[PDB]
């Protein structure tokens, strides 16, 4: 109710600047663009506009997406093709990144800090990682997993987040390697389709398509309040930005917005969509800066390192064996 | 229910074979790609040519499986990606006596039994195992719909005959109340 | 015929799943490793606990799928070489009123519903897609035979039970008059 | 005549004008007037072990005129029937209160064959989808083919050019590889429905095979796949067994839906049915000396008969758990002909496959050929 920080007086942060109101915290840089998948296309929309921008076209079944704001990339999954691809955000140079091994690649997230691509496959019942080029590929979690959908990264915090909508309905987090596998919420869930981190707010939001709620919880999952509890016939994907929440809804076939704290100002940013899928806010502050755990240094032991805790741990591909925390070998 | 149906070679019905009920399953939407087909039906006819049953998207080369009477015999043809095959019943079907048809397809291999004959079996050419389909299913043939370039000639003759007891897989079909595109509620006149 | 014949409970019968009786087909005989199942098996019970049907074959780590009454709820399980998966229904099975069941596994992915409950679907751990059958599952229960070791305390029951209307694959089992290894002759002393 | 037939050979008719001689219509010869010899040559019947000439009953290369100066015994050891029995492989000495097991605890061992002068047995398991090898010993089993099979119906060993062929009635192909399974090339693919039995002719660089698909058919090709041709598509439904009499310059085959065991020249002409009874469901056929041997899924037995008379019909082993492919284990059952490749520059680059009267160079899956001698991935 003070946007980002108080102590009577309000405060902004990082690349934000208090609006002519001194509660509101506007983001610096370019205008936020809402980026999202459409089964057939990948599109761009401007939160309070009719606006309409076809970014990628001849696509079979495009579900999950994410990006690398710097490096100017865009990855996306395809559930019939069972592939994960990337492109020049330009919209050019499209290329196969995860070919064999996919069934229902639901979740897809990019770790812009450590240049890693993470995804989930609810057919495979497993979460996986890789280089941006699509190489150095390695499975990450396979234990207990049923139907993982949404996946969120905190490169700064070196943590990963997700939702499991199988018979044990879960919102879990672990560290970017697979350690510290914790339950964030396992109660009053059934269809947790969406999940997003609001760094600048130090909170996580998620979406339940059975329970008709957008929920907010501290990153440890404590202080869990539902924010919106109506107008949610069937929500699928969500994203925060500034004070607003954006989500796709399969019933209303649309991109809806609303207020993070209140759940007031419910809006249909766009109606008449083919099939709204994954959505993100496309903006710099959505990919906030963070220290590379492998920086001016051993950029990945032999192959790829995984920000765990603080001390990044070393990591070997599928088929490979460790031999040390400097060394990888088949 | 409505228990038998009458086809004039100008009545073409759509049903919904195999879908993804995303609204209900919370599953990501897609084309069902099927390993398996099974269906039973009783048929009585006088025509010696005609398309009776059609599973698949109605599009160009798009996977399909169809049953047509051709030259007084029944036959099953399906195509999965690799070239199709045809399974010709050793049976004469123009006898105006009700006949029970059985068709089943596990991956590449298919079979067909007309009455109490010995099942004519076969394999579709190596390379394709999934019947890739929106889940459309059409009874009696199709209207201005014989899709792409593919088919043998008689697959454009409308049925002209009668059907009942239609099973699609493990589900017994509700003829009238399951129709998704319906001409007219017409029960079958037994001679 | 016997379109309804039921059970003693002291009756424990390995019905005949499937064969390729070459003798007719002239195909080469083989125990087919499966990936396609299904049925529509009704049920009545009072026992909040017990076992029902196990498919496949018996030996130490000999592939299986199985159904059992766990805590009153009903879970279907199976293992393919990679660890076993469990699919539990959300239905108290105690009724003594009559309940219908459906379950299907297409390769890795399983499915099971009791009544009109939304289909509980699941997945087998990756790297094992084969189920290994004789083509004669067991049913009701047995004596001193629960193999290997993967059994919660519901898979213990020599479940004295009464059911009806069993189906295997797509084809209906004529209950007892062509029962496989018939133990007793009698319908249910029904509620 | 009747005074002048006092000595007019055979058939006298003092008709015509005054004495004219003839013969009973088989002795036809007429030299000079009053005399009448004999007519043979051969062609029509005359089935003595080998054959007649101008009167001859001489055993062929590898046989000895036995004490009845008709039938032959094959030179070498006494031959054995080796047959696949599904849960194992066994061999039997025909006509004996004996039969030895060989390899044990198999899954579904269907089709087999052997490299004699290499102490090798090959067999295909249809339920493991493999084609294995083991030392004739019965030892060190090595999977020779391990992917790509569905129904390995038949095995074929070119003992002369050391190549192994087989038929998958699940993929509808015929594929050839090295004796170790290396250099795997899919040989024939088109218009193949349900190909079962396969039989070779290394001497002539020639294959033979059954297909009980929708167009049932006995076909033939030159080792290399070129030179395909129909042997028979007339009167077949279940052509199960096929086997060559290499000595007899003939081919005998078995249809289990017609219940026959027909026989023909290596082009298929002059096809007489040979056995038309006691054939409920025969599966695999084999010849040796003067005898036909087959397996039958109904009786569950090894059978046998005279390859000419068809009489002499016989039960060998009864009670086999499920007899599949059968074979005579004997050196003369694998005659050493000329090696069409010779020194192994003939060995080509990868595969030297006999073609027509010469041979060709062939490439395993993946490999395009460059300039007819050489293959490249
Ligand atoms: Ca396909
Ligand atoms: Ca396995």
């Amino acid at each position: 109710y003070c946007s980002q920080g108080c102590t009577f007086q309000c405060w902004c942060e990082a690349g934000y600047e208090l609006r002519p109101d001194r509660r509101s915290c506007k983001a610096l840089g370019p205008e936020p663009v809402l980026l999202f998948a459409n089964r057939i296309d990948i599109r761009q929309v401007l939160p309070h506009r009719s606006e309409y921008t076809l970014l990628l076209n001849n696509l079979e079944n495009a579900i999950a997406l994410d990006f690398h704001h710097r490096r100017e990339l865009v990855f996306w999954s395809d559930v019939t093709l069972d592939r994960i691809l990337r492109a020049n955000l330009n919209g050019s140079n499209v290329e196969e990144v995860v070919s064999t091994g996919l069934e229902s690649p639901g979740g897809l997230a990019v770790d812009w800090v450590h240049d890693k691509l993470y995804w989930t496959d609810s057919g495979t019942s497993r979460i996986e990682v890789a280089n941006l080029d699509g190489a150095h590929r390695k499975v990450l979690l396979w234990q207990s997993l049923e139907k993982p959908r949404a996946i969120a990264l905190h490169p700064m915090e070196g943590t990963i987040y997700w939702t499991d909508w199988g018979n044990t309905p879960r919102i879990e987090a672990s560290s970017m390697d697979g350690s510290g596998r914790r339950i964030i919420a396992d109660t009053h869930l059934f269809w947790p389709n969406g999940l997003t981190i609001d760094y600048a707010g130090r909170r996580m939001y998620w979406v339940d398509a059975k329970h008709h709620v957008i929920e907010r919880a501290n990153l440890d999952g404590s202080h869990r309040k539902a924010v919106i509890s109506q107008g949610l016939p069937h929500p699928f994907a969500i994203t925060v930005f500034e004070d607003s929440l954006y989500w796709t809804d399969w019933h209303t076939k649309s991109i809806n917005s609303a207020n993070k704290f209140t759940g007031k100002n419910q809006e249909i940013i766009r109606n008449k969509l083919h099939f709204p899928m994954d959505i993100h806010t496309l903006h710099p502050q959505r990919q906030p800066a963070g220290k590379n755990r492998c920086g001016d240094n051993n950029g990945g032991c032999t192959h790829l390192c995984l920000p765990s805790g603080q001390n990044y741990t070393c990591a070997c591909p599928t088929g490979f064996r460790k031999i040390n925390s400097h060394a990888c070998a088949q | 229910a409505l228990e038998t149906l009458a086809f004039d070679g100008r009545t073409y019905i759509e049903y919904l074979n195999a879908v993804i009920e995303s609204e209900l399953t919370n599953e990501i939407p897609a084309e069902k790609a099927l390993q398996s087909n099974h269906f039973e039906l009783s048929l009585r006819t006088e025509a010696t040519q005609g398309l009776v049953l059609w599973i698949g998207k109605a599009a160009e080369r798009a996977d399909y499986m169809a049953l047509a009477i051709v030259d007084g015999h029944l036959q099953l043809s399906y195509d999965l990606g690799s070239q199709p095959v045809v399974l010709r019943s050793t049976v004469k079907v123009n006898t105006n006596r009700w006949l029970r048809i059985r068709a089943h397809r596990e991956h590449r291999e298919g079979s067909l039994q007309v009455g109490n004959e010995a099942p004519v079996t076969g394999s579709s050419p190596l390379g394709a195992t999934q019947l890739d389909t929106d889940g459309a299913l059409w009874l009696g043939g199709l209207q201005k719909l014989p899709v792409g370039q593919a088919l043998p000639k008689a697959y454009g003759t409308g049925f002209v005959g009668c059907l009942r007891d239609v099973v699609v897989g493990h589900r017994q079909l509700h003829l009238l109340e399951d129709a998704v595109t319906k001409p007219e509620l017409r029960p079958c006149p037994t001679p």
